[PDB]
């Protein structure tokens, strides 16, 4: 039939062309994130881009507070983006309901995840074209990151960036990790994670950032945080006096 | 049972008495009346310990997902959700639960909420069975906007009449304090309740 | 635990007689040992008695024999492998055309 | 929207048919023979396997043969999924029958409901068949021993031999020529044995590419041995018969 | 509203039916992974693979336990393993371990799940999960047993099988190395030595999954002081045990 | 039917008897009325015989499904949860009474539920029937910090004193004491009561005592061969 | 094909459905919300067909609890069910919390309501755009929410034909008064750049309807101008452009 | 007065070595009336045994139910169904109809074949998995049956002894009952083999 891909069917390839489809969409907002983990903290960085004066320049924002311990950075269009916030609001509420204690991260990535599957299963729902990428800090498995993609397949990290250019971020981490030769940076106050965080994001992107350009979230142990523009022109300086 | 709150320059200190009963036979006297189900906004079971357990779960359910949508709710939204929940298992179930929170705009308040469900805005609140007892006490001997050492005294006086008089009632003395500055606990044995 | 540790007792060891003769005394243990895990270890023994000269003869004698167990106690691939080690003390010693007729017959 | 990309599978073509049911039909062929000989003193249901490979294990395979009660089993050919459903689904109407009235099920009235349940989704819903042929062997008393095929269509009706799946013209023509109405077991053995022997779908023929079973009257006291074979008891009836 | 509940599976004019025929092309584009039956043990293994070096492998599985006894790993799609993994789970303890309250042998397991992928086969609003499956596992009364199903909704038991896309040169690679009776040290080593045939990638225990349905552990038992049970007969083996047998190769 | 569980700093006893009642007369002799809700969370039941078992049988599965899912080990307050929602919906007509005992990645516990969804604390909790009498014991020689040296004595003599103060108390003490950072140890049959009197006549009878009005032989073992 | 809906996906990132939508808003009349320091304050364009109407008898602008004002532009009947659908939405949170909704909180619910409507065979995705605000205790916020279910934070937001005049203007008016205006002297303003936005809409005539929502002249409510005011806007505004 | 104590009828179970047997009066009737001696209550399910007390109706019902299922079991499967995963099996079913309880008592005999160790198990009403390897008594004079069993028994008996010590415990009983009294069925049952005797029991 001419109908092959109007719906979740495989092709002569034996392939999903339609959840293919899905990740060429997470690139609209074409802004992004680059996540590291510290020895005892989380930190993700994301470009903010107005497009004109007029705005409000608070609101515009795609690092969404979920449960008070996992943030969720988000790329990709923000109609799918204020869905996916709220599915997983829905979730976290729901687990500490009838198991008695907090919503792990982890867990959190195996619900949207086989969620994602159930989207691309019936041939009638189409796919949240996000990128999520989840920061925690957790006791239990330690500070992880986890990405998960319009198709519901997802791995841990032990740093990640996403975004159009995202490519030239994974040159910086790869080197990084490289020279460290562990997965996780010895250091033991957030602060200087911002500070190193910022640094590969100017050498990769290849402009440096202003304070109402940057947003920038911090998972710390037993709260999630985001930092305001005036705490970002802190860090900037600091970078500099290195 | 003997629970109440009580109003303050900056806050509000929340009371209780821990002797929780099945009959004659006391199954715990140290088990805490004193809830959080949201971080603020805390809150003081009594009647039946199932009745009330269920329902601060659900209110935990409906405080954690309005904190993750819309900001942190404030004493008077806690209060509402109790009320209406109240509302549908009048008859099914019992409650009295007495709601005291920490606003940073309008300070501590303390609301009541019996069992059929209303809500009615108080400047001190007493429930359980200790607190037919005690009426005439916590009434002569209040004045709004006390020192906070006052207050630490008063609802220990309070509860020590509690105690004294009604049986049901029992246990050690814990207060949870409501403040700018945090949480804080305290903790009154019976030695030094009886003398105070 | 044991066979790893008397690896050390037949060869190591510095060029002695005593050296020469364990080896043909590793063979006879091998049947002892008689499993899958004999076959890669078998190897290995052989490969240090290569390395340190102590009789021509000797050798060739050793993988012989042990080419001889190697279809009728255990499998087909050990015979092969022992088989190219054959062939590599025919070619240093410069006998090439022994070392032909060996490797012709292997390889269809 | 939906209704325009519905397939709409379950009409009627010009020829008043039913596309999906002569599809289905058409696909069994491709898949392995079961053959049912009745003899007079039971009834030899011979299948052959439509896989093998040596690194196949097909010795606790009874892929092709099911018991849906201890009086009646199964010949499966075609689709295994769709298939293992229906044996299911007997199962569960056999054991009714039997809450019900606590006695034994006919082969009469099993057929007739298996059947129905096929009508169901070739008649509505929107719907492809569910595509399995079965010859069912079974003894009731009231009418003995009786020999059965289904189709994906829904339509029943007897036979004294019957060939099912690949070359089903050509094991029918062999039949009638060497099919007597009264037998023994042993003579049936062989000649279903010498059909599948000619039918063969790869030259040779082999005991553990045949699952094998029979209902006999070699149990005293006028019941009925369901018995499926080892392949271990296959590989000797089939030398006994010559073939190998 | 929704009509989506016409079959969106239907036969070929042909014959065959193209969405099974499109989702098996689909097994042999992923990963490969292969199972060895010994006969005091069964032994699966995989590769391990992400998008970037960068992500770990320790947060990801491709081999899933469904029950001590019994685990399972595919070749197909990641994101419709992981689904199928649950359900799978979900179906074993609440037919068969409430109303018997112990685990389901593994050939009335692999039946369970055979009536998932045939729903996925027949009606509206779903398309099949592009997954094989081996499930290995080990029950008391059948000892060890090996099965593999398919797109299609059969199962097949298998004496040696491989899925994924190294297939076609794997079985000939193992019809060879099988042998009648083979142990489990043997075979171990077996199944690494194919695996390596069909694998480029730098070969350590962290990219090479190992897991065993070998023999019972009474130290995975998780108490003490009950000798009526014994433990686990699955084992997963973590990256320290499988160097070993990388050097012993 | 008492139970006792005594929480230490080290880890926790939870032991009960294995006399069941079923009103006068002794049901059984021995039964085990310590479930294994997980490997880590055993509890023992108290109450109704056929609720006790059957709710630890729905939770146990629930459970497992649960940590399979999350791929990290059980919480106890996880297992405290599942009871404490499914025992409310029928507003106490399942006449459950548990003490949830267990040790997790956050230490170790001891919880209690009653048979209306009511949950209590504490470090030393006393359920059941014959809790009366194994309550006036505890209070007398306990005190925190102990051992599980001390702590093993001291519930399994409340349970053995709890028999000679209760009449569903009786016969055979289990005890399991679940440490934290090890398996949980199942030491049955820690303390045996008493053993069974010696009776003083042999009571097995000659052959052919019984008459046979009829008989007739079936073997059901087979269906009729070949 | 893949260019006709709303569950299907294309490889360029496009929708084409959504896209779409916007053209029936870009159908509309001009409607402008100007962001002041006291509330908010919409002003629609509402055009005379015919001498044959009966005048100031028809409000484009709806109210919805008590303190939010909305207004929209494009399919007019499709417009009236969204507002019919943030009634209900308002009068459930109303109930189950016992406070007037949050204007952020607003935001959540009519945000989602578009959003479901791009993901089935069997409805079309709304087009309309809205303009919402007020007063809340957290002060006066305002949204704008495009029928692809996006929306920010504004300090000044339009939408209709006359997008295009009144966009301009708006930055002329961040540039007046950085510092922010007041909510009497942007009734003045409101009707000057409407009267602008029928120079791309000088084949009719038209009513000019404003009504506001500030804390400091209607105590918090979302009420109209009227009477004498009114007149007052229409006069200062029609001698600017003679 | 209760549904259970109308239809009397009692079931003893009891260990030997290797062996195991089951026994029940054949009494069946409502209230006064002695009806029928033509109703077996001992049913099996391919080497499992079940013999059931309590109400007449209910009784009936369950012989089905569980026959149903020990179909399933054995087409599926392809082995017989065994008394241990059997006992679990009673549980379940009586635990989901926990409302609108079967007024029964379920008493479970059998032999694991694959080591040859006797097997008992019990029930009385909605579940209550009563455990023994001694004996396991129901039925409504339980009470009577109750003394016999626990004076008599010596452990590891031969399966003739067995024989006699069940005979004795069921004909004293049953004629200091007033629900039981016609006629009584005693299963002797070796691992390999089922012997059925008819004890002659003086009639009421």
């Amino acid at each position: 039939a001419g109908y092959d891909r109007h719906i979740t069917i495989f092709s002569p390839e034996g392939r999903l062309y339609q959840v293919e489809y899905a990740f060429k969409a997470t690139n609209q907002t074409n802004i992004n994130s680059l996540a590291v983990r510290g020895k005892d903290c989380t930190v993700v960085i994301s470009q903010k881009k107005v497009p004109d004066k007029l705005l409000d320049p608070t609101t515009v924002s795609y690092i969404f507070c979920i449960s008070r311990t996992i943030g969720m950075v988000v790329n990709g269009p923000i109609p799918d983006a204020r869905n996916a916030a709220l599915r997983a609001k829905a979730e976290a509420a729901e687990f500490r309901y009838k198991y008695g204690y907090d919503m792990p991260c982890d867990v959190l990535a195996k619900r949207m995840a086989n969620l994602s599957q159930i989207y691309t299963q019936r041939a009638y729902m189409r796919p949240l074209g996000v990128i999520l990428t989840f920061v925690s800090v957790d006791e239990e498995l330690g500070p992880s990151i986890y990405k998960t993609d319009p198709a519901g397949y997802y791995v841990g990290y032990k740093a990640t960036a996403t975004g159009p250019k995202q490519q030239e971020i994974t040159t910086n981490l790869e080197n990084h990790f490289k020279k460290s030769k562990i997965d996780h940076i010895n250091e033991e106050s957030w602060e200087k994670v911002v500070e190193f965080a910022i640094t590969h994001m100017i050498d990769a992107l290849g402009t440096e950032f202003s304070k109402n350009d940057l947003e920038v979230g911090v998972a710390t142990k037993d709260k999630f945080f985001t930092l305001s523009a005036e705490n970002i022109e802190e860090r900037l300086v600091a970078i500099a006096e290195q | 049972t003997s629970i109440m709150a009580v109003t303050f320059k900056d806050g509000v200190i929340l009371g209780a008495d821990s002797r929780t009963t099945t009959g004659a036979y006391i199954a715990n006297r140290v088990t805490d009346k004193l809830t959080r189900v949201h971080d603020k906004i805390w809150c003081c079971r009594s009647g039946s310990a199932a009745d009330t357990q269920a329902i601060a779960d659900i209110v935990q359910y409906h405080l954690e997902l309005y904190t993750s949508q819309y900001g942190t709710p404030s004493t008077e939204t806690a209060a509402s959700v109790f009320k209406e929940l109240c509302y549908e298992n009048k008859d099914n179930l019992t409650a009295g639960i007495i709601v005291a929170g920490y606003d940073d705009k309008n300070k501590g308040e303390v609301y009541t909420i019996p069992l059929g469900g209303s809500v009615h805005k108080l400047p001190y609140a007493i429930a359980g069975s200790g607190s037919t007892f005690i009426y005439g006490y916590c009434d002569k001997n209040f004045r709004e906007n006390m020192s906070k050492e006052e207050t630490v005294d008063f609802i220990k006086h309070s509860l020590s009449q509690a105690i004294k008089w009604d049986g049901s009632s029992g246990g050690v003395i814990r207060m949870v304090v409501l403040t700018a500055a945090g949480v804080e606990r305290l903790i009154f044995y019976p030695d030094e309740y009886e003398q105070l | 635990t044991s066979i790893l540790e008397l690896g050390q007792l037949y060869v190591t060891m510095g060029a002695k007689d005593k050296l020469r003769e364990f080896i043909p005394h590793s063979t006879e243990y091998m049947m002892q040992f008689a499993k899958s895990k004999t076959v890669k270890v078998l190897k290995t023994l052989i490969e240090k008695f290569e390395q340190v000269p102590d009789s021509l003869d000797d050798q060739i004698f050793v993988c012989e024999k042990s080419i001889e167990f190697a279809k009728r106690e255990k499998r087909v691939f050990l015979k092969h492998s022992l088989s190219i080690k054959l062939a590599t003390l025919h070619y240093q010693k410069k006998q090439y055309k022994d070392s032909l007729a060996l490797i012709n017959d292997l390889l269809r | 929207g939906s209704r325009r990309y519905d397939s709409r599978t379950t009409i009627f073509s010009p020829e008043g048919r039913l596309y999906q049911v002569e599809y289905a039909l058409e696909s069994i062929s491709h898949a392995g023979t079961a053959i049912g000989i009745m003899a007079s003193d039971g009834i030899v249901l011979a299948a052959e396997r439509k896989v093998t490979s040596t690194l196949l294990e097909q010795d606790t395979s009874t892929e092709k043969l099911y018991k849906l009660n201890d009086k009646i089993a199964v010949a499966v050919a075609g689709l295994t999924a769709d298939a293992e459903i229906l044996i299911n689904t007997a199962r569960i109407h056999a054991q009714n029958y039997l809450k019900t009235y606590n006695e034994d099920i006919p082969v009469e009235i099993l057929v007739r409901r298996l059947s129905d349940i096929k009508q169901g989704y070739t008649q509505h819903g929107g719907l492809r068949p569910f595509g399995v042929s079965f010859i069912y062997a079974g003894y009731d008393d009231r009418y003995g021993y009786q020999l059965y095929t289904s189709n994906p269509s829904g339509n029943y009706t007897g036979w004294k031999a019957i060939s099912v799946g690949a070359n089903t013209s050509a094991a029918q023509t062999l039949l009638q020529m060497d099919y007597k109405d009264d037998m023994k077991v042993d003579d049936a053995i062989e000649l279903a044995l010498k059909t599948l022997s000619k039918t063969t779908d790869s030259s040779a023929l082999t005991y553990d590419r045949l699952e094998f079973a029979t209902i006999r009257k070699g149990a005293n006291d006028g019941e009925v041995y369901q018995k499926i074979f080892k392949p271990q008891e296959i590989k000797d009836i089939l030398v006994k018969t010559g073939i190998t | 509203t929704d009509r989506y509940s016409f079959s969106l599976t239907t036969f070929s004019p042909s014959g065959k039916l193209g969405q099974i025929d499109y989702a098996l092309t689909a097994v042999k584009q992923g990963v490969t992974s292969l199972g060895i039956k010994a006969t005091n043990g069964v032994v699966i293994a995989t590769e391990k693979k992400s998008s970037s070096p960068l992500a770990m492998s320790e947060t990801l599985s491709k081999v899933s336990l469904l029950t001590p006894d019994i685990g399972a790993v595919y070749s197909g799609m990641g994101p419709d393993y992981r689904v199928l993994v649950d359900k799978s789970r979900k179906v074993a303890h609440t037919s068969y371990k409430r109303i018997y309250g112990e685990y389901p042998p593994t050939k009335l397991l692999v039946s369970e799940v055979a009536k998932i992928m045939q729903e996925a086969t027949q009606s509206g609003g779903v398309r099949p999960f592009g997954v094989s499956l081996l499930i290995a596992g080990h029950d008391e009364f059948n000892g060890f047993s090996l099965y593999q199903v398919d797109p299609s909704g059969s199962y097949f038991p298998w004496k040696a099988t491989a899925i994924g896309k190294g297939s076609v040169a794997a079985k000939t690679f193992l019809e060879k190395r099988w042998n009648d009776e083979l142990e489990l040290e043997d075979a171990i080593h077996i199944a690494l030595l194919t695996l390596k045939e069909s694998v480029e990638g730098e070969f350590n225990g962290d990219t090479i999954e190992l897991a065993i349905i070998g023999d019972e552990n009474p130290d995975l038992l998780g108490y003490t002081g009950i000798p009526t049970d014994k433990g686990p007969r699955f084992r997963k083996l973590t990256s320290q045990e499988i160097n070993d047998r990388l050097e012993a190769l | 039917t008492t139970i006792v569980g005594v929480k230490f700093n080290n880890g926790v006893v939870i032991a009960a008897d294995t006399r069941s009642t079923q009103g006068p007369i002794v049901a059984d002799k021995n039964c085990a009325k310590l479930h294994r809700i997980s490997p880590k969370i055993w509890c023992a039941g108290a109450g109704t015989a056929a609720d006790t078992e059957a709710v630890t049988q729905l939770i146990g599965s629930n459970i497992e499904l649960h940590s399979l899912y999350t791929s990290r080990e059980p919480r106890v307050v996880s297992a405290l949860q599942m009871l404490k929602q499914h025992l409310f919906k029928y507003q106490g007509h399942i006449g459950a009474y548990l003490i949830v005992a267990g040790v997790d990645p956050t230490g170790s516990h001891l919880f209690s539920i009653h048979a209306h969804g009511s949950t209590d604390v504490g470090y030393y909790l006393s359920l059941g029937s014959g809790s009366l009498a194994a309550m006036a014991v505890l209070e007398s020689h306990w005190k925190q910090d102990l051992t599980k040296e001390e702590a093993i004595k001291l519930a399994s003599d409340a349970i053995q004193a709890g028999i000679w103060n209760d009449l569903g108390s009786g016969s055979n003490v289990d005890v399991c004491v679940m440490e934290i950072g090890k398996d949980a140890e199942y030491l049955r049959n820690y303390l045996t009561p008493n053993v069974r009197e010696e009776k003083q006549k042999s009571y097995k009878f000659p052959r052919g005592t019984t008459a046979v009005l009829k008989e007739s032989i079936v073997n059901i073992c087979d269906i009729q061969e070949e | 094909g893949y260019d006709l809906s709303n569950s299907v996906f294309s490889p360029d990132g496009r929708n084409f459905q959504v896209e779409y939508a916007v053209k029936a808003v870009e159908n509309g009349t001009t409607s402008i919300g100007i962001k002041c320091n006291d509330g908010v304050v919409f002003a629609v364009e509402k055009l005379i067909t015919s001498k044959l109407l009966v005048p100031q008898k028809n409000v484009k602008i709806q109210v919805v609890d008590r303190h939010i004002g909305c207004v929209y532009s494009g399919l007019i009947p499709d417009g009236r069910h969204l507002v019919n659908r943030g009634r209900e939405e308002a009068a459930s949170f109303k109930k189950l919390y016992k406070t007037p909704i949050p204007i952020p909180a607003f935001a959540d619910r009519l945000g989602q309501y578009v959003q479901a409507h791009t993901l089935y065979n069997s409805v079309r995705p709304f087009g309309v755009s809205t303009i919402f605000g007020g007063v809340d205790k957290n002060g006066a916020h305002l949204y704008m929410l495009e029928p692809s279910g996006s929306y920010w934070g504004y300090k000044g937001a339009a939408t209709g034909k006359g997008r295009q005049s009144a966009k301009a203007e708006l930055e002329k008016l961040v540039d007046h008064h950085p510092e922010g205006l007041s909510a009497r002297e942007a009734v003045k303003q409101a009707a000057k750049i409407i009267y602008l936005a029928h120079e791309d809409n000088k084949e009719k005539d038209f009513e000019l309807e404003i009504s506001w929502c500030s804390l400091s002249e209607t105590n918090g409510l979302h009420k109209f101008v009227k009477g004498d005011l009114l007149q007052e806007a229409i006069d200062f505004a029609q001698k600017e452009i003679n | 007065s209760d549904p259970s104590s109308i239809n009397g009828g009692i079931v003893v179970a009891m260990t030997g070595k290797d062996c195991v047997a089951i026994a029940c009066d054949l009494r069946l009737g409502s209230q006064s009336l002695g009806v029928s001696n033509k109703f077996e209550k001992i049913f099996h399910y391919g080497h499992v045994f079940l013999g059931i007390t309590g109400l007449a109706t209910d009784v009936t019902t369950l012989n089905e139910m569980f026959r149903y299922k020990t179909n399933l079991y054995k087409l599926k499967e392809e082995r017989a169904i065994e008394p241990e995963t059997f006992t679990q099996l009673v549980s379940s079913s009586l635990y989901e109809r926990r409302f609108g309880p079967y007024f029964v008592g379920p008493v479970v005999a059998g032999i694991n074949s694959k080591s040859g160790k006797p097997f008992i198990a019990g029930f009385d009403l909605i579940g209550c998995i009563d455990e023994a390897k001694d004996f396991i008594v129901s039925g409504t004079a339980s009470d009577q049956l109750f003394g016999m069993c626990e004076s008599l028994y010596e452990p590891n008996l031969e399966p003739e002894d067995l024989f006699e010590t069940i005979s004795q415990a069921l004909l004293n009983a049953a004629d200091r009952d007033a629900l039981s009294g016609w006629g009584a069925v005693v299963y002797i049952i070796k691992k390999d083999e089922v012997v059925k005797r008819y004890l002659k029991m003086r009639q009421d």
